RNA sequence: AACGAGACUCUGGCAUGCUAACUAGUUACGCGACCCCCGAGCGGUCGGCGUCCCCCAACUUCUUAGAGGGACAAGUGGCGU
């Protein structure tokens, strides 16, 4: 059948919807290669799952991602989290349980929220000070 | 005499195994439901590396999956879940054929007929209901019904007999007749509320149970109280056997397998000790089901395991 | 092991800890290797949770102070890639072994505290946690390079890499090993 | 003092002391004989099963 | 004739709004006009943040007030007569309604 | 027995379940058009890159807002009369 399963990633408002479709190679993000994406000092980070798992889980898929939201940093964690999760879901659904179970164990060993979403988001400013917890100076006499 | 050896144990769930049922088309598979919102279709081996591995896990329900049952074809599967809805699976990869919308509250029990066109359901809506296999309501039963939740319903052999069993928490067993939908009878005889009921494959018996403490037997052919046995403090599952005339009773710390010809206990299954304080050594057994061979039976427990046993002669 | 991660150039094996009093508070090789020292991290919400994140990550965190370098953790990783590079060329050792030695040689073993008696200052000498030694040792050597590059032609990278050589050796020509012995010199006195 | 540096490990933690709770009393086994044991005052936040590095064992403590 | 007619509803009360939407979807479905369900639009926030003290003195405090309006719209395509029939019936609470001549 | 406390209301973190979407999207081709061999190949054909083209297409993961579900010291081990 038409093999397509979709996932998303999060990190503090930054969605990255990564569809995993059958194929081979040719992983992209935003219609660009992920061999350069432009801070490229955190370049080793989005490459990390691919490098660690080897090329033999990526031996039959094209994964492509669209993004929006967040800053430069938070986008990198979102796209990484999505492609990792994409791979897992694909094997659970069209291959078998024991296929994805190995791969799940590998990622969660060096967990860096590779299968879960960071809960933390910004807290509101309340008056009487800048920020969400700081207070203006208070002078006596 | 015949006795039981501990065969092995399966692992795959993160929650309590609620029910198990068995494909007679393939004794190679076996199916399970659980309180971590998945039904696991297994791939069994008789090996020592494992006794089986989960093949797939069908997902969609937003709450626990209480009970599960096979189709006559064995290529479909049907479910009852604590989300108040049912799903009708196409037992291959997933891909729901139909989802059945009705019932205000949970779907506790569910069953699939021999004719494959009638599907019943027990619900905390206080309704027995009949279901087309197009997923629409052939009939709904809400008059002359239980005033308490309907615990478990069953299809009975339709050799010439149009009867379906119903038991509720109102301390009654109601028998309903197909396409008239009247009370055939009401049976009284359970101090506690009734959990379950099941009919013999031959079709002459109804092994019923509850929190009565006693396991009372009723007659499928006109409704008579055949006899009673002291045992089964809390009764959660019952299952007749095809290769013997036994009845296998699910109590919490133990399973009591009874020969009825004459009435005697064959064995009591006990699990090996584990040192606990104050006391949490038993896990509750909640379900059990025979294989087609009738040599091996499987059990669902609340320690997230499906324990296997085997009869030895 | 057959998928062992470097730093993109450095082994995390062949890294010794020369104390039994500071091993398992150094995190560098149990499975704590990573290609970068950037993570979301959990460094809080439980007391024993700081010691479970890498030493290299801790280093990047602790050198971003003085009110204008906060929120510029990405610039900080630039400084770390040059630091290790210079350390490896300069002496020949794997530059992680340098850092581990530098931490072990700089940690103070006794420190003083205050006690109020008779309305006059009295001091008492006390010992220190292993977790305290690590926290102190990371702070001290970083203070040297931060100070040095504050009006010099020399860049922060050069200063920091120099300071880890003299710390990793017993040379006592550094901002760290100076101040280490100063504290102990007090602790002897009011012992 | 100028005697070889000692190493001794926690057996039990007692409670926090100091004038702001800044110090922590702890009982320690000498880690070269367990029949020898001294109580110490330690600055840092100690836990259980940790090893310390004492520069003497002439001193014996019980509070500050 | 059969005109694509869009019935916009708008209110400040989500309960009072929603049941009146259900009524207008009912009256349409009753006559099988092939109506489209509610398309719930983003709820908008009116904010007013002002001093609690008249004539400044004491600690500086403010107070967030908010009103939340709600918009949602049902698309019909049917004769304009029967529309104005079904529109005017079964409305009791303070809820506004706006009928549109035609839509693309 | 009552008030204050908590309870409550609002807000945030969890749903591939439910409800339904040309003033929200996606996917799928149909594509025709542009583009480069850019990839297998040769420039053809097949694929890639986005836009117009898209539908009386398919869908609602992403966006939206309603009803519900979920968390209880519940489970396990210590400790406490």
């Amino acid at each position: 059948p038409l093999q397509s399963v979709q996932v998303f990633g999060r990190k503090k408002t930054a969605t990255a919807v990564a569809h995993c479709k059958r194929g081979n190679g040719l992983i992209k993000v935003n219609g660009r290669p992920l061999e350069m994406i432009e801070p490229r000092t955190l370049q080793y980070k989005l490459l990390e799952p691919v490098l660690l798992l080897g090329k033999e889980r990526f031996a039959g898929v094209d994964i492509r991602v669209r993004v929006k939201g967040g800053g430069h940093v938070a986008q990198i964690y979102a796209i990484r989290q999505s492609i990792s999760k994409a791979l897992v879901a694909y094997y659970q659904k069209y291959v078998d349980e024991a296929s994805k179970k190995e791969i799940k164990d590998i990622l969660i060993q060096y967990d860096r929220t590779l299968l879960v979403a960071d809960p933390r988001r910004c807290e509101s400013k309340k008056f009487g000070g800048p920020g969400a917890r700081a207070r203006y100076q208070k002078s006596y006499r | 005499t015949e006795q039981m050896t501990l065969r092995g144990t399966l692992k795959g769930h993160n929650g309590w195994v609620t029910q198990i049922a068995t494909t007679p088309q393939f004794p190679d598979m076996i199916l399970s439901a659980s309180r971590d919102k998945t039904i696991i279709m297994w791939k069994l081996t008789r090996d020592e590396t494992n006794y089986g591995i989960p093949q797939r896990a069908l997902r969609g329900h937003s709450h626990f999956v209480s009970d599960v049952v096979i189709s006559s074809d064995g290529q479909f599967a049907l479910s009852g879940s604590w989300d108040g809805t049912l799903r009708l699976w196409d037992l291959t990869t997933g891909t729901t054929t139909r989802r059945f919308v009705g019932h205000t509250k949970d779907v506790l029990s569910v069953a699939f007929s021999s004719d494959n066109r009638q599907i019943v359901s027990g619900s905390r809506d206080k309704t027995i209901k009949l279901w087309n296999t197009l997923g629409v309501c052939k009939y709904t039963v809400q008059d002359e019904s239980h005033s308490e939740w309907v615990s478990c319903v069953r299809f009975s052999p339709n050799s010439s007999n149009p009867i379906i069993v119903s038991c509720g928490w109102d301390k009654l067993v109601k028998v309903w007749n197909l396409a008239n939908c009247k009370l055939k009878t009401n049976h009284i005889g359970h101090t506690g509320y009734l959990n379950t009921v099941t009919v013999s494959p031959d079709g002459s018996l109804c092994a019923s149970g509850g929190k009565d403490g006693q396991a009372m037997l009723w007659d499928l052919n006109e409704g008579k109280h055949l006899y009673t046995l002291d045992g089964g403090d809390i009764i959660n599952a019952l299952c007749f056997s095809p290769n013997r005339y036994w009845l296998c009773a699910a109590t919490g710390p133990s399973i009591k397998i009874w020969d009825l010809e004459g009435k005697i206990i064959v064995d009591e299954l006990k699990q090996e000790v584990i040192s606990t304080s104050s006391k949490a050594e038993p896990p509750q057994c909640t379900s059990l089901a025979w294989s087609a061979d009738g040599q091996t039976l499987f059990a669902g427990y609340t320690d997230n395991l499906v324990r296997v046993w085997q009869v030895t002669i | 092991t057959p998928d062992i991660k470097l730093f993109g150039k450095w082994s995390t094996d062949d890294v010794q800890i020369n104390d039994i009093s500071l091993q398992d508070y150094i995190a560098v090789k149990e499975k704590y290797a990573k290609y970068l020292p950037h993570s979301a991290g959990r460094y809080a919400a439980k007391r024993f949770r700081k010691a479970q994140c890498p030493i290299v990550e801790r280093l990047t965190n602790s050198m971003m102070m003085h009110g204008r370098n906060n929120g510029k953790k990405l610039m900080t990783v630039r400084i770390v890639k040059h630091a290790f590079e210079i350390i490896h060329l300069l002496t020949g050792e794997n530059p992680l072994q340098v850092l581990v030695n530098a931490i072990i040689n700089s940690g103070p073993r006794e420190d003083s505290t205050r006690i109020g008696r008779a309305g006059t200052v009295r001091r008492q000498a006390v010992d220190v946690s292993p977790l305290r030694r690590v926290n102190q040792a990371i702070w001290l050597l970083c203070t040297g390079a931060r100070e040095a590059a504050f009006r010099n032609i020399k860049t922060i990278a050069e200063c920091l890499a120099d300071e880890l050589i003299n710390a990793a050796k017993g040379s006592s020509n550094s901002y760290a090993i100076k101040k280490k012995d100063e504290l102990e010199r007090v602790a002897k006195s009011n012992r | 003092r100028v005697q070889p540096i000692k190493l001794a490990r926690v057996t039990k933690v007692l409670g926090r002391t100091g004038s702001q709770g800044q110090c922590t009393q702890v009982r320690v086994e000498f880690m070269d004989d367990t029949s020898r044991s001294i109580i110490r005052n330690v600055k840092g936040p100690v836990r259980e099963g940790d090893v310390l590095t004492l520069l003497e064992s002439e001193r014996e403590a019980r509070r500050l | 004739a059969i005109h694509r007619i869009r019935i916009t509803l708008t209110s400040r009360n989500v309960k009072s709004l929603e049941k009146v939407c259900a009524d207008l979807i009912r009256g349409a479905k009753e006559k099988n006009l092939k109506v489209k369900g509610p398309v719930r639009m983003p709820t908008k926030t009116l904010r007013i943040t002002t001093r609690k003290t008249p004539c400044g003195e004491g600690s500086k405090t403010w107070d967030r007030f908010q009103m939340r309006i709600h918009k949602r719209l049902i698309d019909l395509h049917s004769p304009s007569e029967i529309v104005k029939q079904i529109t005017s019936i079964s409305i009791e609470p303070g809820v506004e309604v706006e009928v549109t001549i035609a839509d693309a």
